[PDB]
């Protein structure tokens, strides 16, 4: 009987396709007058049209790129496989859905990076001397996780400028704790100290040779370490494929945005790279501290994951600010660091604990929907991200993609990518809403009204300008 | 308005100790540094010590090292100064000083304490006629009270009657006991021919004297 | 600790005259000087600090100057008020130290004095002493030496002196001086005799009398 | 709605002085307004910054402006057996500038001030100090009243308590119409925040050159905390006054304290003997609540209401992301004796990292329709990030969520058009209230002016 296919009265093979994804369209010549071009398929067949005239385009998907994932991500040249498949080719028809899927998996042996930074105010006086030993110590745990392990320091303070540093008496600028009765090093913004390095030994010996300096207030400029330590990639020394640590450790508030203007300082942090040769921050005295939107920029840009190691009495403000910049992990330092080992293990199993897919460049038409399958094969609908994995583990997700009428651009191309993962699934969508008989189209047919028609797909068409 | 009242004058005696008060009026005493300067005849004025009643932080002048003692309670707005082991030495007026606007000057002061170190005993005074020896048109006649303690005597002539042509002389110390004298002139014919008579009062040891001057 | 020389130790000016007092540290000071009046048996009140700036209340006649080591007190128009004593005080460094004072007296004409001597009286001599009083009564200036002679040589033990400040009536000075002696050793001499050196005559003003006699 | 964005007015500086940083009109004795602008980085006698204050002069066409002068020397005093400093090398001077009557109160935050007693010192501190002006007559006067004389060693004894020492006094300002000068120190009591109050007339009668330390009786200064919740509060970030307990015998005093409670951020409505009345928090922590408040009637009831600019605000988007854009808070005042309640309006900024609500500044009734309106700065906001200020308008049930005008920057980029507002005066004289913006980084101040409604 008659459909929304045919009920609806279509005019030409595109319009046809429009109607519903289970119409189709009959481009024979001998087809009676009455019988309508645009039925189902089952029943133009059985009105006697040509099966090479028949435009029925079917939504489908093809994979490309499907490397199967890697057992180990330790050795190779970054020839790791973490999503499989990395590439599938899409094709959909108006108002039509097809679905795929997708696999992640938390490698296991994955290299990682371990940027130390360290607050050596007077408040750390103590803390120094009880990771005198951590490089090899940290080294020794890690080996159990990973093979390619590399490590670096640098160290903070605060912005070298008064109210922050003391500037009387002179002696006081070259040794901040004069008006006691020991020596400490002058007022330092921030100083990297050991790029990325897998000589662990180089750790432990440059650590021996910190020493802590002295300022005023409380608070530290910590974050305004935190972003050279991010966006000056080459002196750091990130690696391309490896997990990125960076542990923050203080014992005191932190100075925040607009801060700086105490100092007289009222230039917005530009987020640019400002150490030099001389391994310091040299827009210390100059620029602001930087905000947390800022900070959550680069540290997403940079793929660095922020370790906040803060002793028990600003737990629950670093725990706020944690909310604030998703990613980010918080431990528990004991008042001399003596825990700092276990603290960054933790940290490191917690981050490698979750996979939470995420979209780039999704065209405005489509719409997706996720089915998850984390822990042993249970699914979980209208989901996108599992948590409480191991290194190892293995996930899925199911995915539905939901098209709106027909675009104009008809070859676009969307990313599926877990947070913080290198690898990546690319999806290559088409938008097949035309039919291939309109390729072979008869402009200014002599079949169509005395050449005032175009004649397609065995029908006449008012041309352009009618 | 900004007044310092001090205590009333205070009569001691040696090895004895005494604590002096500045109670601060129309302002808070905790506003300022408040001095203490001690004024003799002689020796003139000379600064004792300073205290910040905010903190209790005090100094001193190296000569009152032992014996000055500056305190300041805040709650009854006033400072104190205590001295110890008197001496006759520390006999003198005793002021207690602010600045008005410079932190570190001395403008607005107390009414001043008087202090009077002794050991005598509260004695009457000995008042003595003085009449002239046996002549012009000016007569001048006299008045001695000698050896009374403490101070002060009020002395007058025909009970305030004659008191124009009148020199009371300030009181003097003979030997822990003091001694005044007052003249007075008239003409001749006004004495032996008027009774004169010299009325010396001595609240302390309640005594009121008269003599009447006869001549020789 | 920082000396105050202030000078003149006094001075005998008029009504509407323009004086000056001046004060001089043992150092340099940097303008960190106070000055101060105390009106007759009054307290004080501050005239100056910082050298020049008036203290709220005190009248523009008066006006301070100087710097380094050597300021000056300047009262424009002498008021009837203005007549008393005037201090001035360092706080450059601790402690501070006072000037020695200068003393505004009123100016007149000499005058000599008025002398009467006074014999011990009988209440006197019948208890064990024996006083002989010397009365110099409204003269000008201030500057006076008394002398008391026994048989005519001079006697300087037991001598007890008392002036008074300068009247409000005449603007004179007056001086009280008195001899103690013993009942037993007033009756050793006869003659007693208080001499008076004034600058208004070249020869001493002599009053005296003779024990016994009258 | 009816400022004229097209021919503007504008005033310019020295290069380098962020001339423009702080300002506001200025009303002779004959009631003829000016703008008086702080430029905190002009460079003094020795070539070194000292900051500079302008005094301009209403011209439709701008241009330059005369100095407003003030002594630049440091000074020494040596009394009392010690030694008096004074350091005016990069003080700031003009990092804030407000008018009251004929007098002119700038002031620089970042002056230092150090005692010295044979080798002890007080410590080289920022205490801040304001200097006052009367142009008309030439009189100055200066107000610095943390400025202190006991040395480093005490306060180590008694654990910091009461240490005026960093001050910054007049880093936030405001004058009663009274004539009481408030002024924040975001760095008093070991960075906790104070305020320091004291009639103007009294600082001109006690203030002396060469004294460096007076005192001024009818100062009022705040008080101490052992609280941690106000640690690092920086209490006096910014400073307003207002009408808010219903005696319009006393006013009232509004603090912003951007990092209190951990960052949290407050501002509180205090009387004038500094006792607190209401307390507002900040609703998301290091987004710098309490960075400029604003006091004004909005809703035409009589009772004033206030508006607290947090210019670091991070709102919630789609996927469990933030973006910094900055949030303003209205608070409508209750009728009678009543807290403040939840805000009635929130007005979120729109461009990231562009700190909407940075500048808050009252217009006055602009389209003069009896309802107040303001202006709030986004200094980095716009399409292209240089700059835009945004009108709202006053309504009976509070404020427009829409701008009924946006002002683009005219300036390049980096100008902060915006970072100082000023408004609710009327300076060509047509009756229309008019704004004046401030625009450091460029140097420049532009002046909109107010016409009748289209
Ligand atoms: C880090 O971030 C956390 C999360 O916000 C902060 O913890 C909150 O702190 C605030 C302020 O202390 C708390 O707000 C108060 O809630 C109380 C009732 O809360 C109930 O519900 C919580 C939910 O878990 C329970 O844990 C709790 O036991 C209660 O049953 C009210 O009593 C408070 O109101 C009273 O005080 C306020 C002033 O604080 C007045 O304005 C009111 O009029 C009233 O008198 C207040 O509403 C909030 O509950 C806390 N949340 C949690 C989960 O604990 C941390 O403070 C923050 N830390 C740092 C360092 O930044
Ligand atoms: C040891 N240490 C830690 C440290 C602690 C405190 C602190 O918490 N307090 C308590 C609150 C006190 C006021 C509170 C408000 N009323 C007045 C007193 C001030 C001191 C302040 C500064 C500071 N500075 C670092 C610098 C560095 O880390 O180098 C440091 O050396
Ligand atoms: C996600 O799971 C839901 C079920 O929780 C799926 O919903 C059903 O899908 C089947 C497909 O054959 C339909 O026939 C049912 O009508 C659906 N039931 C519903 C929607 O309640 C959904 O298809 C899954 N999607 C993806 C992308 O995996
Ligand atoms: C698409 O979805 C259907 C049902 O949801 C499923 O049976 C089929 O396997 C999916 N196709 C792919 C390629 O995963
Ligand atoms: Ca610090
Ligand atoms: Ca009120
Ligand atoms: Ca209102
Ligand atoms: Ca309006
Ligand atoms: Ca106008
Ligand atoms: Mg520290």
């Amino acid at each position: 009987g008659p459909n929304i296919c045919t009920t609806r009265g279509v005019s030409s093979c595109q319009q046809c396709l429009a109607v519903s994804p289970m119409c189709a369209w009959c481009s024979d010549e001998a087809l009676p007058l009455g019988s309508p071009r645009c039925d189902l398929k089952e029943n133009l067949l059985k009105d006697n049209c040509a099966p090479e005239s028949i435009e029925f385009p079917v939504s489908e998907a093809r994979v490309l790129e499907d490397r199967p994932l890697s057992d180990k991500g330790s050795g190779d040249s970054s020839q790791v496989t973490q999503v499989s498949p990395q590439r599938i080719a899409l094709r959909l028809r108006p108002d039509d859905s097809k679905n795929f899927s997708i696999q992640v998996r938390q490698v296991e042996d994955y290299p990682v990076d371990i940027y130390y930074l360290m607050d050596l105010s007077y408040s750390m006086k103590d803390d120094l001397w009880s990771i005198q030993n951590l490089g090899t110590k940290l080294a020794t745990q890690m080996r159990k996780l990973t093979s390619n392990l590399r490590i670096g320091f640098g160290a903070f303070v605060d912005k070298p400028v008064s109210p922050y540093m003391y500037i009387s008496p002179p002696e006081a600028l070259e040794n901040p704790c004069y008006d006691m009765k020991t020596t400490c090093l002058p007022m330092f913004g921030y100083k990297h100290v050991l790029t990325l390095t897998d000589q662990v030994t180089r750790f432990n010996e440059e650590v021996k040779k910190q020493s802590v300096s002295r300022n005023r207030d409380a608070p530290e400029g910590g974050f305004d370490a935190i972003m050279q330590a991010t966006v000056c990639d080459e002196k750091i020394g990130w690696r391309n494929d490896a997990s990125h640590l960076l542990v923050f450790t203080t014992d005191a508030k932190t100075h925040i945005a607009l801060d700086g203007r105490l100092a007289g300082i009222v230039q917005p942090n530009d987020g640019q790279c400002h150490v030099g040769s001389d391994n310091h921050y040299s827009a210390s005295t100059t620029m602001d501290y930087p905000s947390l939107g800022l900070m959550t920029e680069k540290l997403s840009q940079k793929n660095i994951n922020l370790i906040f190691a803060v002793t028990e009495n600003v737990v629950n403000l670093y725990q706020n600010y944690s909310e604030l910049i998703p990613g980010t992990t918080v431990g528990v330092l004991s008042m001399d660091s003596s825990n700092v080992l276990q603290l960054i293990v933790d940290a490191y199993g917690k981050i490698r604990s979750k996979v939470e897919l995420e979209v780039r460049d999704l065209p405005e038409e489509l719409s997706l929907s996720f089915n998850a399958t984390c822990l042993n094969n249970e699914v979980i609908p209208g989901l996108k991200s599992c948590m409480g994995l191991k290194i190892g583990d293995t996930v899925s997700f199911s995915i539905e993609a939901k098209v709106r009428g027909c675009p104009q651009e008809k070859e676009k191309s969307f990313t599926i990518k877990p947070v913080g993962f290198k690898d990546s699934l690319i999806v290559q969508v088409t938008f097949d809403c035309d039919c291939a008989c309109q390729a072979q189209a008869e402009p200014n047919s002599h079949r169509c009204n005395n050449g005032n028609g175009t004649f397609e797909c065995g029908v006449c068409r008012c041309g352009p300008g009618w | 308005e900004v007044q310092l009242q001090q205590s009333g004058a205070e009569l001691v005696k040696p090895g004895a100790s005494v604590k002096l008060s500045c109670t601060a009026s129309g302002f808070n005493i905790k506003d300022t540094y408040v001095h203490w300067v001690k004024q003799r005849p002689e020796q003139g004025l000379e600064w004792i010590g300073r205290i910040d009643p905010a903190n209790g932080y005090t100094k001193y002048d190296p000569k009152f090292q032992g014996k000055a003692t500056i305190t300041a309670d805040t709650s009854s707005n006033t400072a104190y100064l205590q001295l110890s082991s008197l001496t006759s030495e520390d006999t003198a007026v005793y002021y207690c000083v602010r600045p008005l606007y410079d932190y570190y000057a001395m403008d607005y002061w107390g009414q001043g304490t008087s202090v009077t170190v002794s050991s005598a005993k509260t004695t009457a005074p000995s008042v003595y006629p003085l009449a002239p020896v046996c002549t012009g048109s000016s007569v001048t006649l006299g008045c001695l009270v000698k050896g009374y303690f403490p101070e002060p005597v009020t002395l007058t002539w025909n009970s305030g009657s004659l008191s124009s042509g009148v020199h009371t002389f300030p009181a003097v110390l003979q030997s822990d006991l003091y001694t005044l004298s007052s003249s007075v002139t008239v003409t001749s014919s006004t004495w032996p021919s008027q009774s004169i008579t010299c009325n010396v009062a001595h609240p302390a040891s309640s005594t009121k004297v008269d003599k009447k001057i006869e001549p020789r | 600790d920082i000396l105050m020389t202030q000078s003149p130790s006094s001075m005998s000016v008029s009504l509407g005259d323009t004086v000056s007092i001046t004060c001089h540290a043992s150092q340099g000071i940097s303008s960190n000087i106070g000055w101060l009046q105390q009106k007759p048996g009054k307290s004080f009140m501050g005239l100056i600090y910082y050298g020049t700036n008036l203290v709220d209340g005190v009248p523009s006649r008066f006006s301070g100057s100087g710097s380094g080591a050597d300021y000056s007190l300047t009262i424009s128009s002498l008021d009837s008020e203005d007549f008393a004593d005037y201090y001035c005080v360092q706080y450059a460094q601790l402690p501070y130290t006072f000037g020695g004072g200068t003393k505004l007296e009123i100016k007149r004409a000499d005058a000599a004095p008025t002398v009467s001597i006074f014999p011990p009286s009988s209440e006197q001599l019948t208890s064990g002493g024996a006083s002989v009083v010397c009365f110099l009564n409204n003269f000008y200036p201030k500057d006076i030496n008394v002398k008391w002679k026994i048989d005519g040589s001079e006697r300087q033990n037991g001598v007890l002196n008392s002036w008074t400040d300068q009247d409000s009536k005449d603007s004179t000075y007056s001086m009280s001086s008195t001899l103690t002696l013993t009942k037993d050793e007033y009756e050793r001499h006869n003659s007693y005799t208080c001499e008076a050196t004034h600058k208004t005559s070249t020869s001493p003003i002599v009053k005296s009398f003779n024990r016994n006699e009258c | 709605l009816n400022l004229d964005p097209v021919q503007l007015t504008f005033y310019a500086g020295p290069n380098g002085s962020q001339f423009g940083f702080s300002l506001d009109f200025h009303k002779d004795s004959h009631g003829r307004v000016a703008i008086v602008v702080g430029a905190p980085r002009t460079l003094g006698p020795s070539q070194e910054e000292t900051g500079g204050v302008f005094l301009c002069p209403w011209r439709a066409e701008g241009g330059q402006c005369p100095s407003l002068l003030f002594d630049l020397r440091d000074e020494t005093r040596n009394v009392g057996s010690q030694t008096l400093q004074t350091f005016k090398a990069r003080q700031g001077l003009g990092a804030s500038v407000v008018s009251w009557s004929d007098v002119i109160v700038a002031c620089a935050p970042w002056q230092h001030w150090n005692v010295l007693e044979k080798t002890e010192e007080a410590e080289k501190t920022p205490v801040g100090s304001c200097f006052l002006a009367q142009p008309e007559s030439g009189r100055r006067a200066e107000y610095s009243p943390c400025r202190g004389n006991t040395l480093s060693r005490i306060y180590v004894e008694n654990d910091f308590s009461w240490d005026k020492r960093y001050c910054e006094a007049g880093f936030s300002s405001v004058v009663t119409q009274a004539g009481e000068l408030v002024l924040g120190a975001p760095g008093g009591y070991y960075f906790l925040g104070l305020l320091a109050q004291a009639p103007v007339a009294d600082i001109f009668s006690s203030y002396r050159p060469g004294i460096l330390l007076w005192h001024v009786s009818s100062q009022s200064l705040s008080f101490d905390s052992s609280n941690p919740e106000y640690f690092d509060g920086y209490w006096g970030y910014s400073v307003a006054v207002g009408e808010f307990d219903g005696d319009l015998n006393t006013t009232e005093y509004v603090v912003g304290a951007p990092t209190w409670s951990w960052t949290l951020g407050a501002v509180e409505i205090l009387d004038s003997y500094y006792q607190r009345l209401h307390r507002l928090r900040g609703e998301q922590m290091a987004s710098y609540f309490g960075h400029s408040v604003a006091v004004t009637d909005v809703n035409g009831d009589g009772r004033h209401d206030l508006l607290v600019g947090a210019p670091l605000y991070m709102e919630s988007r789609a996927d469990r992301k933030l973006a910094e854009v900055g949030r303003v808070y209205l608070f409508l005042q209750p009728r009678g004796p009543h807290a403040l309640g939840a805000p009635s309006l929130l007005l979120t900024g729109t461009q990231l990292y562009g700190r909407f609500g940075s500048a808050i500044a009252p217009l006055g009734d602009l389209d003069r329709d009896g309802y107040n309106d303001i202006a709030v700065a986004a200094p980095y906001g716009g399409p292209s990030g240089r700059g835009q200020v945004l009108v709202f308008l006053g309504q009976s049930e509070g404020l427009r969520s829409r701008p009924s005008q946006v002002l683009d920057s005219p300036f390049p980029t980096g100008s902060a058009f915006g970072f100082s507002l000023r408004g609710a005066v009327d300076i060509d004289d047509n009756g229309y209230p008019d704004l004046i913006v401030g625009a450091y980084g460029a140097n420049q101040v532009a002046v909109y002016r107010a016409q009748p409604v289209v």
